[PDB]
């Protein structure tokens, strides 16, 4: 039972789930069956949702807030959430050298926002 | 300057007893917790009991203090006797506690006596 | 005379064991302060009064048990 | 990160990570999203009707 | 002799209970120093529990002193 | 010699003092956090800290009777 | 006398286990009183728990007594 | 033998210093379980059967040292 | 003998003070046993076997220090 | 002889005081292992390699202090 | 002076009890303010002044205990 | 020399009693490093290199300890 | 000699009580410097500075104490 749904689509939806691993705040936590309520915040990493057997879906969440309801219920609110399968590794060396250049370099937010940006393209690059 | 400090804590416990005793007789008394329970009055190591442990502990800083200058007898023998400069920088820190302990001393004493006088108008 | 002579050496021994509770209670003390410091935004005043005031009584046990091992020594 | 301490709150910290994971991934799969993270909304607070001067980031 | 030697025993040993007094009076600090930064126990409150948790956990020192100091 | 084994009676069982005066600040720490998360003030958490203060002390008291029983009778 | 004066000894030496019943005691009370106030632990439910794990600690004071006592 | 009666009363008074580890391990199986209860989920099982099957191996210890003090 | 019989005496004590590792041991691994069966799902499997092997290498401590004062 | 056969005693009985730190350690490192495995998902290898490790490391205090122990007897 | 002699180098020895809450209080210090600085931004000064200042409060019970087994020597 | 063997052997056993600070230390560190690999992902190296940097140094305490009861027994 | 030299064996085991705090102090510093390493991203320096300068302190109680016990030896 698992209510993953995005801002744009629905991922899960229907309950019919078992397990499922996100990335939250803390640590790596992990979905079982009757869950306990813990309304944790989601970080950059990957939300994998094992379907009964080893039929899982890796899926690469931007971050969000991991709920769980009393009635062994998973909410996993997001903004992005796309699979490992869709992203290129030429396409991402480019987005981490640019934000490594860039931060330190000027003032305001600029030197603020390319630090988080580095730190999210290091995670997805290193689970391929 | 030990005998002396002894005293003059002695007659500052003895005050603040008194003037908690003076204000109970026109103030009512009580002073105890009641949760629907016993067994208060067996339990009175405070106020009165109180101030003689108070004055023991803050009257004992210029008794401390005397024993850690007092100390340096033992470790000059041994420096005149590894370099010796290490003897100098820990002396520099034992000074600097020391002169910051009578503040806090005298800020702990003051604040023992804001208690009593509070409980004694509540 | 000789046995009150021997139990003045060792009554000084035993009477520093409370240097256990004073000395771990001054970082005790420092340990929450500094922690809640970074917390926003207990800094001037109001958690400096109790920290200071709070290890003047925590550091009272040490200075009333060496009274007694330096009276038998 | 540290943002507390400047004027970034919830909803600006979840859109700069959405903005950047969507650029870093592939460039060809890119069709209908360029759209959510650009907007030409402006913001103009008035005071009495009078309002002061339109900003627009 | 035999009395007048354990008169100095019987004050060395009676003052270990003073580890348990002096750490007392850090334990009740770090949790108020902590709670006072959460906004806003400052005046009474959380100040009247810490100043009667402190007086009733040093009567544990003062009862333990009078042991040593009547046979020293 | 019943004199001499007499005084160290009264220095041996005062040992037990640790644990009444860490019991009386570990019931009065768990009270004033958990008082700032509103709010537990009047009654309900101060009503459980005054009741539970005396299970703790009840150990301090029995062990004090023993070592001030041995220098009287 | 060796015997009459290792009795006395006995009642101080024994007395050195009321640091795990003193701060049993509170242990108990301390976890009971930081979660009665997440709502609501108040009537029964956790009333049960803290008087029965008080007295199962307290037993071994009261069994650590009777020997001091009984010399 | 006068040497062999001080001994006996040595041997059960500090033979009984043991107790603060079974008197506080009553309590700590306690403390975790009276916290964990009020959030997910009851105590009538699950971690009602861990309770009242942990204590009972953390009280061995305080019966085992009994009957060496009891014996001397 | 006199002085072989007050030194098994006085070993039989002291042997016992070890018990407070092993008492608090068993107690350890129960309190968080209790709390990590309350968070989701290990209950009969997977916390289950670590709690039972792990307990049994805590107890062997308390099982070789009990030997030492029974054999003196 | 009286003299070495009294100390032996006295030596096997003090030397096992050091079995609070090794019984303990066992029962730190399976605490930490049990909390840890629930939070998902190393269970099987991975993690296990440095709980089976660390038990093996902390033992060795107990064995090398038993061995003590165990020559003066 | 048989007995007086015997009992000044055990008195040195059971004096240095002390050391282990002197010791100790050295990493509690340290440990929260390692553990602090890493939550933004608690480097230069603020947490810097109470690190300094703190260890030198815990670090007084470890002095004050050592002269006393130096002057029974 | 009856009275230098009693306390050499006796020196043997009170300096085995400081084996608690040494055992305790080499399972505070592995708990830490346990629970913290858990929280993802510093698994090879950088945190498994200070566990056995710190563990040396926490075992320094139970081997100096350990050479000066030997010395009173050898 | 005699009383004089049993006591001189005696002293050096009981003084070697003080290595529980400096042998836990060294497992205290490296359990918070494990555990803070993780949030990303302390690495060089700053944490590393503290870690290595707050053991130079824990472990000078463990070094003065042993020296006490090695000159009541020697």
């Amino acid at each position: 039972k698992v209510s993953l749904v995005a801002p744009h689509q629905a991922i899960f939806t229907n309950k019919e789930v078992s397990q499922v691993n996100l990335p939250a705040s803390s640590g790596e936590m992990g979905v079982l069956a009757n869950h306990v309520p813990t309304v944790e915040e989601l970080a950059p990493g990957v939300v994998e949702v094992i379907e009964s057997s080893g039929t899982a879906s890796k899926y690469f969440v931007s971050g969000g807030f991991a709920s769980i309801l009393p009635g062994s219920k998973l909410s996993i609110s997001t903004v992005e959430a796309h699979p490992l399968d869709a992203f290129s590794s030429e396409n991402i060396k480019s987005l981490l050298a640019e934000a490594q250049k860039n931060a330190s370099s000027a003032d305001e937010t600029v030197a603020a926002e390319a630090a988080i940006e580095i730190e999210v393209l290091e995670a997805l690059q290193a689970a391929v | 300057i030990y005998i002396i400090g002894i005293s003059v804590s002695l007659w500052i416990g003895l005050t603040i007893l008194g003037l908690f005793l003076n204000k109970a007789v026109f103030f009512s008394l009580f002073v105890p917790s009641g949760t629907p329970l016993p067994l208060v009055p067996v339990l009175v190591l405070i106020e009165l009991l109180s101030y003689t442990a108070r004055a023991i502990s803050l009257g004992l800083r210029l008794a401390a203090n005397t024993l850690s200058g007092h100390l340096l007898m033992s470790i000059l023998g041994n420096l005149v006797k590894i370099f010796g400069l290490i003897p100098l920088a820990g002396i520099f820190a034992i000074v600097i506690l020391e002169f910051a302990i009578a503040c806090i001393q005298a800020y702990v004493f003051a604040i023992l006596t804001s208690s009593y006088l509070k409980d004694s108008i509540y | 005379m000789q046995l009150v002579l021997a139990a003045k050496y060792i009554g000084a021994a035993i009477a520093t064991i409370g240097l256990t509770g004073a000395g771990i209670g001054i970082a005790i003390v420092f340990a929450a302060l500094i922690n809640g410091t970074s917390r926003n935004p207990s800094l001037r005043n109001t958690l400096f009064p109790f920290a200071i005031l709070g290890f003047a009584l925590s550091e009272a046990t040490g200075l009333f048990c060496l009274m007694i091992s330096f009276l038998l020594l | 990160s540290s943002w507390q301490k400047a004027g970034i709150s919830f909803n600006k910290y979840l859109a700069i990570a959405a903005r950047t994971v969507q650029r870093s991934l592939k460039n060809d799969l890119k069709v209908a999203a360029e759209k959510r993270y650009i907007s030409d909304a402006k913001v103009q607070k008035l005071e009495k009707v009078s309002t002061t001067d339109l900003a627009s980031n």
